[PDB]
């Protein structure tokens, strides 16, 4: 029997199978319906295009979010998220396997409750279990004490473990990730004189950014080496034929991250974030917490931003203090990972909320066994 | 039955976790067959008072006495993880849970027991017996926290006015808290339970900052050493004392009322409840300053005799603390397979 | 401003002191004077414990405002 593990992370929703290294579905966490009733008409009672499909046709549809910054929003459109990443995208009967799923840092309680009905009431899993993205990202990298820094394409987290808890007194949430450096990079490059204004020019921008950004070692130094050279300029092949040429912007993008400034955001940068969170621990963990700052997620991606983390908190921590930054090369689907791997574990096998419990209990039995 | 032998495998684990779990597994086996309501009913007791060597040996010749119904591959683990249990008074985790909950328990009964009229009585005791600098209480209680924040205000009479009896104690001078200054931490956990300890999502509490206090190992005798069952929130209280001197004025000044022994008890177990409630202390760091023969000669005297706290059922607490051990058990057990792997493809 | 403090004994210490002040400034002062270890420090105005980060602005504590002191017996 193979368990499923799904991770609803910000817009981006992967799912798969446990036992595996990779998911086997990613697609953006999107639902459209009709915009006009015209186009209903002879199409079987369907009302609603879920995922990819609904990318394509958002000039016939309305597109909505529920996502968005990591806490589920609207479970109408949840449900058929998680219809179509059951029954399409995995192609399953999730009556026939266990289900890992994953929610935010400080999910609030009503929220549990409301995924475990639904997991167990309309789809009708035999077992099921919640995990702290952030937590799993951190098991995938073996450990189980340390802060790991998610981010994916809505929101950002500094999450404090220790021990498999996330200490939730001292998680902190920044709102600013993935998207909001998508922005940026079309606001700098429409100021060159190439212009990124609609939906389809985001996309553009969006694989220009995963392709060539990456986080300069000193902000300072990279621009004078730019303005005084061409080495780093890179060249980009449009969807029209043309050859746009790519210089500074590529470091200034996600430099944001450390200086959200750029985008008129007065909150502090992902290192300092870092800090502040390993600040609101008992100082008798915090020797734990920065030998294992775990990075996680598509918009820690960039080429360069572990060497950078590395030297920012080294000028933010006590002298005398041993800074390891862990930001493995598959980074981006380590939440993910990390449910694959406790799903797999023998000793989760007596872990998981099985339907009997689900029936005898109802949705608060979350809490008692999902920490 | 296998997740326990999992739970069994648990390094850190404690004379409370035992008891709990075996009770667990003994109650899923054996099911509600009514003969044995007795032996279960009798452990959860015998836990609340800490008389954890008393309710290991019953778990035993229990087991042992059962086995045909019971699992003998079980009952063998239970009884080679016994002789080498402890209790480590700064990581009482799953007792600090069960106080935690208790405590709220112990409210709810008072408040559906209580005229507040003890309180309203009281007021002028401690008018009576209040430093200069303290506060005169002029108001009128109505609610229940409302003599929660009067009662908690007889810190005040502190270092003064409770020396004559403090002085007389030979338990309190074996107190182990350190006098080193380490501040306050941030928590969003309730109680005695500690801020970096697992907890259940609906078992939060909005985050404050709370006192971080260290046990003094140098204490000879020290209270920890010899509890080492109760959880170390800030060693003895003496601002138990302290309730002592205005519980003494009000005593002498409502010695002919007929339910004093009620109304005292009401006192005794709201303060109880409050100092769990609020972290200030744990249980036996107030029961253990109360049952000291020269205090309880003033309740003897006045022919009062203290319940201290004692419900008629702790089941919903002991139950939830089940949970909570069998949580955090297999937890630990899957943190062991999960670090294996890993250094298996390392 | 000059504020008065005063010791379960009766007798008054006499300080000297800003507005500006925090508690542990205070206590300070009163080790300088008296000997008297900070930690050792419990200072109340207005029947309320007076905590270290505050200032004494925030107490409403003015000129000639007095204070009572008591010292805290451990081991
Ligand atoms: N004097 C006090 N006043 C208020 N709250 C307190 C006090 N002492 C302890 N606490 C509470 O104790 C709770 C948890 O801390 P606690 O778990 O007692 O420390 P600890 O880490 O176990 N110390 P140790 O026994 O040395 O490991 C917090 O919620 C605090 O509010």
């Amino acid at each position: 029997i193979a368990a499923l593990v799904i991770d609803n992370g910000s817009g981006m929703c992967k799912a798969g199978f446990a036992g595996d290294d990779a998911p086997r579905a990613v697609f953006p966490s999107i639902v459209g319906r009709p915009r006009h009733q015209g186009v209903m008409v002879g199409m079987g009672q369907k009302d609603s295009y879920v995922g990819d499909e609904a990318q394509s046709k958002r000039g016939i549809l309305t597109l909505k979010y529920p996502i968005e910054h990591g806490i589920v929003t609207n479970w109408d459109d949840m449900e058929k998220i998680w219809h179509h990443t059951f029954y399409n995208e995995l192609r399953v009967a999730p009556e026939e396997h266990p289900v890992l799923l994953t929610e935010a840092p400080l999910n609030p309680k009503a929220n549990r409750e409301k995924m475990t009905q639904i997991m167990f009431e309309t789809f009708n899993t035999p077992a099921m279990y919640v995990a702290i993205q952030a937590v799993l990202s951190l098991y995938a990298s073996g450990r189980t004490t340390g802060i790991v820094m998610d981010s994916g394409d809505g929101v950002t987290h500094t999450v404090p473990i220790y021990e498999g808890y996330a200490l939730p007194h001292a998680i902190l949430r920044l709102d600013l990730a993935g998207r909001d450096l998508t922005d940026y990079l079309m606001k700098i490059l429409t100021e060159r004189g190439y212009s990124f204004t609609t939906t389809a020019e985001r996309e553009i921008v969006r694989d220009i950014k995963e392709k060539l950004c990456y986080v300069a070692l000193d902000f300072e130094q990279e621009m004078a080496t730019a303005a005084s050279s061409s080495s780093l300029e890179k060249s980009y092949e449009l969807p029209d034929g043309q050859v746009i040429t790519i210089g500074n912007e590529r470091f200034r993008c996600p430099e944001a991250l450390f200086q959200p400034s750029f985008l008129g955001m007065e909150s502090c940068g992902i290192h300092e974030t870092t800090f502040n969170s390993i600040m609101k621990c008992d100082v008798d963990i915090r020797k734990d917490l920065y030998a294992n700052t775990v990075l996680s997620g598509g918009t820690t991606m960039y080429p360069g931003i572990a060497d950078r983390m590395q030297k920012e908190i080294t000028a933010l921590a006590p002298s005398t203090m041993k800074i390891k930054i862990i930001a493995p090369p598959e980074r981006k689907y380590s939440v993910w990972i990390g449910g694959s791997i406790l799903a797999s574990l023998s000793t989760f096998q007596q872990m998981w909320i099985s339907k009997q419990e689900y029936d005898e209990s109802g949705p608060s039995i979350v809490h008692r066994k999902c920490f | 039955e296998l997740s326990i032998s999992l739970s069994l495998d648990s390094p850190k684990l404690d004379e409370s976790d035992f008891i709990l779990l075996s009770v667990k597994y003994l109650e899923k086996s054996l099911g509600k067959k009514k003969e044995f309501s007795g032996f279960f009913e009798d452990i959860e007791k015998l836990y609340f008072k800490q008389n954890y060597k008393e309710a290991i040996e019953k778990i035993l010749d229990f087991c042992k006495k059962n086995e045909s119904l019971l699992s003998e591959q079980v009952v063998q683990r239970l009884a080679e993880v016994a002789p080498r249990l402890k209790s480590n008074p700064k990581d009482n985790e799953s007792r600090r849970l069960y106080e935690t909950l208790y405590a709220d328990h112990l409210e709810s009964v008072i408040k559906q027991e209580s005229d507040l009229s003890v309180f309203n009585e009281l007021r002028d005791s401690y008018n009576a017996v209040k430093p200069e600098y303290a506060v005169t209480h002029e108001t009128e209680i109505k609610t229940l926290d409302e003599a929660k924040q009067f009662i908690l205000s007889f810190v005040m009479l502190n270092d003064n006015v409770e020396l004559p009896l403090k002085a007389q104690s030979e338990r309190y001078p074996k107190k182990d808290r350190s006098r080193e200054e380490l501040g306050n931490t941030p928590s969003a956990n309730p109680g005695i339970m500690k801020p970096n300890s697992p907890n259940f999502t609906d078992n939060l509490v909005p985050v404050r900052d709370v006192p971080k206090i260290a046990i003094n190992e140098k204490v000879a005798g020290g209270y920890s050493k010899t509890k080492p069952t109760t959880p170390f929130v800030a060693s003895l209280s003496g601002t138990t004392y302290s309730l002592m001197v205005v519980l003494t004025d009000y005593i002498e000044k409502h010695k002919t009322d007929k339910d004093i022994e009620k109304k005292v008890n009401q006192i005794i177990n709201l303060w109880i409840s409050s100092y769990i409630k609020e972290g200030y202390h744990s249980y036996s760091e107030v029961v253990d300053v109360l049952t000291e023969p020269f205090l309880q000669s003033i309740f003897d005297k006045a022919n009062i005799k203290l319940n201290y706290g004692v419900l008629d059922d702790t089941h919903a607490e002991f139950r939830k603390a089940q949970d909570y051990v069998f949580g955090l058990t297999i937890q630990s057990a899957m943190h062991h397979e999960l670090q294996e792997r890993f250094k298996n493809k390392e | 401003m000059q504020i008065f403090v005063k010791t379960l004994t009766g007798k008054t210490i006499t300080l000297e002191v800003e507005p500006s002040d925090t508690i542990e400034n205070v206590k300070a002062k009163i080790q300088d004077k008296e000997g008297i270890p900070p930690d050792q420090q419990r200072l109340i105005f207005a029947g309320k414990q007076l905590e270290d980060g505050r200032t004494l602005s925030d107490y409403n504590i003015q000129k000639e405002s007095t204070l009572h002191l008591v010292l805290r017996l451990r081991g």
